[PDB]
């Protein structure tokens, strides 16, 4: 009988419906979820605590947003480091991290929430997106690997300490996830690859060839970097659930 | 057993025929006629 | 209400698990059919007339099956001479032998079938449909007149030395042109010092001497058996096209 | 440089754009032809002449439509007898009732769309054509003589029973071929002690009785609005293969 | 054991190699023979008969490759009427020009591939193939009666102005259908306070009055080279769908 | 020749259809082996 | 000269002909290894 | 107009050329880099430390290559154990290690490095081929888990030791990631699975029923295997620039 079958369409349609106006608040509440905590993590990169101290080497840095404005060495080889004038060193880590952060909330407020909901392949495409964004930001303030020894040598760091500094010593400043690292590298060039960074690593440089003796590291945290990273882990469980929830939907009704 | 002579062309359909005896490497023989420049 | 969704939902599946048998039924009927006529087809191919009299250049030829047993043909000039075979040979004509085979191939994709299995969508009766479809249509274009026959693949052909023994002034050809058996004299005439034309004026090289066609002459006759394997084919072909229509339909309908 | 590069691509832009309107007026353009010459179409199939002299078998038959509204028949035998319907029935011919279908449909695809939308790439103007193109080929395809019909199909049909009252070694079939209103008379033959064929000597049962066809006989006559019909539906085929070929062109020449 | 299965597939890949190379010459043969066919029918177009006579209107008309030269026309009314063109103007023919550009395509497409590479898959040939073949068929296509042709789209053309000069109660129409040149005179009447019809009772509309078409002559001539060039073109296509149908066995063989 | 190629597709043939057999053996043990571990895995929630 | 205008070139193979021999060797050779096959097969059902 | 048209495709396509030009010489340097960096974490796998010492167990193993050639060992249960002749126990996650270390190696030298560079798909592929090496050289050096109390017991190692050592000891030893384990099983069979490795897992051996009823685990660091994984990290990052680099591009001209 086809008066059954009719009204039978017409039930399973409506049931349909309701729950896609259903998934419709719910995504439009996460994606407002997301704006708002991937904002704050916005603001912790931009103006707080600005004063660090970084057991053989030991360090006071300042440092303000993505510049380090300051650095004040001490070596047990005492000797003893500084900035010259008031220049700052930029961490492009941390402007690199920013610069996702700010993609990830464009693409979250450049976008029309009064969305109707479709079928979920467009908000599967914009989580895919966000996430990208976060894990890239946080996969760069993870300690970069493949930095050698000459790159680092041929960072204007070197360059920049008062009093201007010798040819066995290289200084480079990083992050790594969440904390300010310092790690100064003793050479001495040796009579008649530049990757492990570690004590017995070879390497070219000008036209010498230097090799590490050994290695000083020192760190320490940076709780707004924490938070920033906390935000990005949250953000991306909240996508990541969003994604699910979407797959189980559309995989019901089909 | 290997062929060595081979025919290129016809005798209506072009205006060259040849007998080429191929050995190896070696072209031993060529032998040519021409239909040339008028067709009688 | 899910009780009304799923009691409904199986309203719905009922009526199209009932359409799918009456489709079921529907292919297996047409198939059937196309074994019928298929098969009357075949029969028509193998042993119905043999002698066939063919303007102003007459023939009669003995044709047994695929087999042109015998061609006696008598040209009239501005003078008439009479020829025949070697009394003893048969010469095939391709045309027919080809036309069975594929004729025999749709046969067999009919009946290589198991006609018990349970109905589904159908693009594996498209398939068959378009197989066989395949195989008449190529019966049907091999029964017409092959084009690309050169002149000098007319002088190759075994039927010039298969008769008495003629000169090179005359070249003979004998084919099928979809329900006519064809009879050709081309009278020629050596030149002085393409093929494909077939008109009186087309030029091509035999044996080592170059030939132009001087006249045409053709004569035919219509052979019953062969028109009624064409009525066969076409009407085949339309059954297996209604099928497909059909499936289609019923396919859209429901998706 | 790029401030070149951006000026240029800007230049590009503009030239498809525009090209994109002209072939967007085309579109529309030949769109509203087709209406127009497939709404003449239509109106072809329904109110013209309308009585029709159809050898050596004749007859008189008045058609209205697609209802044979009656059908006066004379045979000359050995011996002629004389037929005509119950005066107050009417037989249907299932082709025009199809085939007019078939221009509903096509009409419809063609005024069921908003002739004021911006051009687009053509994959949509395509499948529209596509579908159009087979509506027209379908209706004359069925406007054809259909292959298919069997002589016990023939016998089952209405139109046996629709004359005075006639034997069983009559049947009477009048159909429709192309621009051609026909009518055939099957002359039987009880058999002593397939049915495809429509040629004498085809073999077929029917009731509980098996028969033979004796003789053939065939006669038509060209209906002139169906003739105009065809001639609109070839014309309108030609005018959407242009359609598609210029949109194929377009976007082969941009891409 | 591996040695068996390895000198084992070492003989299969010599097969299938090999064979690759027999279907590699098959391939570039029939690509000469086209070549050579295609060329005599390009220069069927480009110059042979140029003089044509053309029921109860006749005429004289000079053809010059493509360009109608010279119309001489006389036209029997119930009263005789003769015309000509302005003795220094010549009517090109669309038909012809299209069919001509159609073939050079073709031509290109065989002549600008580098006959010396070594055998694939076919795909590539198959393209190749197509390519070839939509040429052909739309030079047959064009040269085919165009059915487009509306009454207005006549009057508009220059033919009319070009003849003495004559009245709005005739037209003339001078096109191509196959391998017959043709001359059509419609003889008009101007109605009393769509177009595509052609036929006795065709009304339109032209300049600012509104015609019909009170009735029409059809006169035509066989054109000798335009036959020959018809003639190439089916038996290319065959040798096209032949080598096409080759390739597709010989894939289908070896997967 | 022929029949050395069909000797040949049948050798090669049959060597793939043994691995098969192979392949079977291994993945059922892979699978009965999960069903272990993941009962265990199970048991290890309810009480 | 006259040796090469009395030399005739060898015919280009015709396709289907190579095909259909290759076919008839293919049908014989894959009907003898079935055999072969077949045979062992059985082989291993007795004792 | 055509002229300013063909003028534009002609500069378009000219700077599209000279930026494919830069992304093969970028190409080709990553990959030399990555010949380079692999070779010498190639080099770590043959044969440097040899000899090395792994709290209520303790052990010296002389470590050559993938072999482990001597393994004495201590246990207070004070009972002492050694090899018998000069034998060597193969590790064979280092064997597995070197395996996918020198197929990534043959990936990046038999290519040809006068590529003219083409789209990036073939790169991406290469990349992809690599990466899956790298990644499973250290999976294989991470410790396994689908080993079992009785795949140890059927070890030829158990067989491996003078004294001839008794059924209520197992010895096993491994790599996990980078540095040298062994662990001592000890067991008692029970009166009248296998996976847990922990005390109270039960297993069967032989014809007997056992339990594990306490584990002694020791370990120590392998510096060449150090140097092996930080090779295998600082690749795989390059890798992933480069795969990177080259979607970005392709993206951006696309």
């Amino acid at each position: 009988m086809a008066t059954v079958m009719a009204a039978t369409a017409a039930e399973r349609a409506v049931l349909e419906e309701e729950f896609r106006w259903l998934l419709h608040d719910e995504v439009h509440a996460v994606l407002k979820q997301l704006q708002d905590i991937l904002k704050e993590a916005s603001l912790r990169f931009t103006l707080k605590q600005e004063n660090f101290i970084l057991d053989q080497v030991k360090g006071v840095l300042t440092l303000q947003g993505d510049a380090l404005s300051q650095a004040d060495v001490n070596l047990k080889m005492l000797l003893h480091f500084a900035f010259r004038e008031d220049k700052q060193w930029k961490l492009q880590q941390i402007q690199d991290a920013r610069n996702h952060v700010s993609q990830a909330i464009y693409l979250l407020t450049s976008r029309d929430q009064s969305y109707q909901f479709k079928t979920g392949a467009e908000v599967l495409k914009l989580m895919d997106a966000v996430m990208l964004q976060l894990t890239r930001a946080r996969n760069r303030l993870t300690t970069p690997a493949t930095l050698t020894l000459p790159e680092i040598a041929a960072s204007g760091l070197t360059r920049m300490f008062a009093p201007a500094l010798p040819s066995d010593l290289l200084v480079n400043v990083y992050i790594n996830l969440n904390k300010l690292c310092l790690t100064v590298y003793q050479l001495h060039a040796l009579q008649p690859g530049a990757v492990l960074h570690s004590p017995g690593a070879m390497f070219e440089w000008g036209s010498q060839r230097l090799e590490v003796s050994h290695v000083h590291k020192v760190e320490c945290v940076i709780p707004w970097l924490n938070d920033a990273l906390v935000y990005f882990t949250v953000s991306l469980q909240l996508c990541q659930q969003l994604k699910d929830k979407i797959s189980v939907f559309s995989s019901y009704w089909s | 057993a290997k062929q060595e002579n081979f025919i290129l062309g016809s005798c209506g359909t072009d205006q060259v025929k040849g007998v080429l005896t191929l050995q190896g490497d070696a072209l031993s023989q060529a032998d040519v006629n021409l239909k040339m420049p008028r067709n009688n």
